[PDB]
């Protein structure tokens, strides 16, 4: 009946940082699920719940797709029941996913010769995010005994820290851009 | 809210903030040393100074995070290298003196030149010019000019720097809490709190020491050989007994006898190894030489080169317009960015010393996913061993048939193998003596059993008793031949390749023991040995986070450095060398000289 926006989810030119990641509602709709898989683009694209083909046969009550952009040492914490700064921290995906996380490299775009330090993440917090939790507080981080005062110093950090993304890293830390579709209308 | 967990968090600012204005710095000193241009030396002193001052920032916040406190010794041991204040110690007027000595012997270093009484018209430095007399010329008294007046009329203008120098570094090495500047030197080797591998500073002058007795007999009687052998091309200027005069030896300082390789030669009859000639007729480029390389550590199942290693290294020299420092050399940049800069000619003794850089690269990417700070070799000898053991397993007959650069029809009797196990002596034997005695001599000036009325009074003297050579003009406390040495003049220390060439036979009969090798350990090539391989690879990875005498006993089962399988690995040269002594003198009068006096 209606085509469900997923290019526009994938085809946008910009991203939402992770700490910020971004989330979009796919409802009432009908769309295909395997021209997500002969793009032959995506180095990561493994489902964790769920199938591809089965996808098509099956109807779903909500389907949520989250975007965002995370360094390559990162991306292996976009999936189910990880540590680390990115999935403790700005982006949780719960241990009873059923779903796919889908990534690429997007140095072509994300990365800038001498810096392209757009894209954030969230270093330190009080605690653990709780499954697809969004943390976008700008408030100081008080490591030490100490109170902060709003004000940075000895063991008191803003929490934002910046990505560097330079064309010339690793694939280890060049930008990455990562879907993470999520999972009785939207059909197939 | 303990300080362990505060210092953690602390480090854990300080691996994110560093890790691009380390790379900013990496990033901006690649292009002066690619495109040397006026331009491009601002942005990298810039980006320098940036980064130098933000270590200093966080040298004094690491502070209020006391080793005291901390139980974690990866955490201890971070803190530590940070929150060594270092030369700022001193006053902000002394700093400025320091600095500036530092900065002007190095600019006298690098810029003297000595012009020739017999043709005032052509002016020589160092750089291409007295090093090219100092390797060939055969003519004693041309010889005799260029190591004299290198030492007087550049040696002599950083005698009064080096005074100066060594004051000023005696200041901040005693306010660090170290006896001596040369015992700052030696914390290097330092270890501490992890029990049955503590090492102690003064641990090291024993070990340095109790390591060279057993060189001696080796040395001594390729001594006496080389001395016989320079008796001929010096007919009526050497003594059958006494020291060897120091500008007969090879280059400028003596530092490495390889230059004497002709007039030394065991069997000069028989036709020696060079695959220059071979490559060119098949065609290969640095692109394949490095490949080459690539390969070799492949066969062992190290990874390959990263692909932005093969996009933004520089292999070959474009040259004419652009014009980059071409001292082969390794960078880890920063961020997976893995850099070998050579300009590379299509020699052999350039794919010899490309399999060096690799291996630097090598053990760099291994360690990389470590914490920032402790992102180094071991110690400051691991490095350079590590590079060594590869061109020795490259080098060898056997590997040079297998890339298909040596002819099958190559016979290797015994005559090859002592022509190229003496050409190895004249390098690795060699400098032994010359650097043990070189920081022995700083060791003591920094301790003060020196003083400045006996500076080149005890230098020489050394130079008789424990290296077995003599100067060919009788030197004053005016000259300073020390600083006539690069590393000497440029504040490094030394000792860092005496115990660099100890470990790299260590290493080698190690990976060499697990590569079930049959034969002497000089023909040895640890190639296609995947059990080599992961021996090292244990060892690389660990990086400083590990006491050195641990990372060492990962490889080769012993907690320090060993003479044994040095003496092994030339041990069929040395019953040679004793036969062709045996109507020689060997050793040497420690009061001989070329002069009247
Ligand atoms: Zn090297």
């Amino acid at each position: 009946t209606n085509l469900c926006p997923f290019g526009e989810v994938f085809n946008a030119s910009k991203f939402a940082s992770v700490y910020a990641w971004n989330r979009k509602r796919i409802s009432n709709c009908v769309a295909d699920y395997s021209v997500l898989y002969n793009s032959t683009s995506f180095s990561t694209f493994k489902c964790y719940g769920v199938s591809p083909t089965k996808l098509n046969d099956l109807c779903f009550t909500n389907v949520y797709a989250d975007s965002f952009v995370v360094k390559g040492d990162e991306v292996r914490q976009i999936a189910p029941g990880q540590t680390g700064v990115i999935a403790d921290y700005n982006y949780k995906l719960p241990d009873d996913f059923t779903g796919c996380v889908i990534a690429w490299n997007s140095v072509k775009q994300d990365a800038l010769t001498g810096g392209n330090y757009g894209y954030l993440y969230r270093l330190f917090r009080k605690s653990k995010l709780k499954p697809f939790e969004r943390d976008i507080s700008t408030e100081i981080y008080q490591a030490g005994s100490t109170p902060c005062n709003g004000q940075v110093g000895l063991n008191c950090y803003y929490p934002l820290e910046r990505y560097g993304f330079h064309p010339t890293n690793g694939v280890n830390y060049q930008p990455f851009r990562v879907v993470v579709l999520s999972f009785a209308t939207v059909c197939g | 809210s303990t300080i362990e967990e505060q210092a953690k968090t602390f480090l854990d600012k300080f691996n994110h903030e560093a890790e691009d204005l380390f790379y900013q710095s990496s990033l901006a000193s690649w292009n002066y040393n690619t495109n040397i241009t006026e331009e491009n030396v601002q942005n990298m002193n810039n980006a320098g100074d940036k980064w130098s001052a933000f270590l200093k920032e966080q040298s004094t916040l690491a502070q209020m995070y006391p080793l005291q406190e901390i139980q974690n010794l990866t955490v201890k041991l971070q803190l530590q290298a940070l929150q060594q204040n270092g030369s700022s110690v001193l006053s902000e007027d002394k700093s400025k003196r320091l600095n500036t000595i530092l900065n002007t012997m190095s600019t006298i270093y690098s810029t003297g030149k000595v012009c020739n009484p017999d043709n005032p018209q052509e002016c020589l430095l160092l750089e291409p010019g007295l090093n090219e007399i100092m390797a060939n010329s055969l003519d004693y008294n041309e010889r005799l000019w260029a190591w004299e007046s290198w030492r007087s009329e550049v040696g002599k203008q950083l005698r009064p720097l080096y005074e100066e120098y060594v004051v000023l570094k005696n200041e901040m090495a005693r306010a660090n809490h170290y006896e001596d500047y040369g015992d700052y030197w030696r914390g290097d080797y330092e270890v501490n709190g992890v029990d049955g591998y503590d090492y102690s500073r003064g641990q090291l002058i024993e070990d340095v020491e109790h390591t060279f007795e057993e060189i001696k007999p080796l040395y001594e009687h390729l001594h006496a050989y080389v001395r016989a052998k320079l008796m001929n091309a010096y007919p009526s200027y050497i003594s059958p007994i006494g020291c060897l005069p120091a500008h007969l030896l090879g280059d400028m300082w003596g530092r490495f006898w390889t230059n004497l390789y002709s007039l030394t030669v065991p069997f000069g009859q028989k036709p020696n190894i060079d695959v220059t000639d071979a490559m060119v007729d098949q065609a290969w480029d640095a692109q394949r030489i490095f490949k080459e390389a690539e390969k070799f550590f492949v066969s062992v199942g190290l990874p390959n080169m990263t692909q932005g290693f093969w996009e933004n290294s520089m292999l070959t020299d474009p040259g004419n317009v652009q014009k980059a420092v071409c001292h082969p050399t390794a960078w880890d940049l920063g961020k997976g960015d893995f850099r070998i800069l050579m300009c590379t000619k299509v020699t052999m003794d350039d794919f010899l010393t490309a399999h060096h850089e690799m291996g630097h690269i090598q053990y760099d990417m291994a360690y990389a996913a470590q914490p920032f700070l402790l992102r180094n070799g071991a110690n400051e000898g691991f490095h350079e061993a590590v590079g060594e053991i590869m061109s020795l397993s490259a080098a060898t007959p056997k590997h040079l048939k297998s890339i298909g650069l040596l002819s099958p029809d190559f016979q290797e009797d015994n005559e090859t193998e002592i022509n190229f196990l003496l050409k190895q002596a004249l390098t690795i034997v060699g400098t032994l003596p010359f650097t043990y005695m070189l920081e022995k001599w700083r060791w003591m000036v920094f301790k003060g059993e020196i003083p400045k009325d006996q500076w080149m009074k005890k230098w020489w003297e050394m130079k008789r008793e424990i290296v077995g050579v003599v100067e060919p003009v009788p030197h004053d406390e005016t000259y300073c031949d020390p600083a006539s040495l690069f590393h000497v003049s440029n504040d490094y220390s030394f000792i860092r390749y005496y115990t660099r060439t100890l470990y790299q036979f260590q290493f080698q009969e190690a990976l060499c023991q697990a590569a079930k090798h049959e034969g002497p350990l000089h023909k040895c090539d640890i190639s296609n040995s995947t059990e080599a391989g992961q021996k090292l690879f244990n060892m690389l990875r660990l990086g400083k986070s590990e006491p050195w005498t641990l990372a060492l006993e990962n490889v080769v089962g012993a907690k320090n450095m060993n003479v044994r399988p040095l003496l092994n690995y030339f041990e069929p040269l040395f019953t040679w060398l004793k036969d062709q002594n045996k109507n020689s003198f060997v050793g040497w009068s420690t009061d001989w000289s070329p002069y009247a006096d």
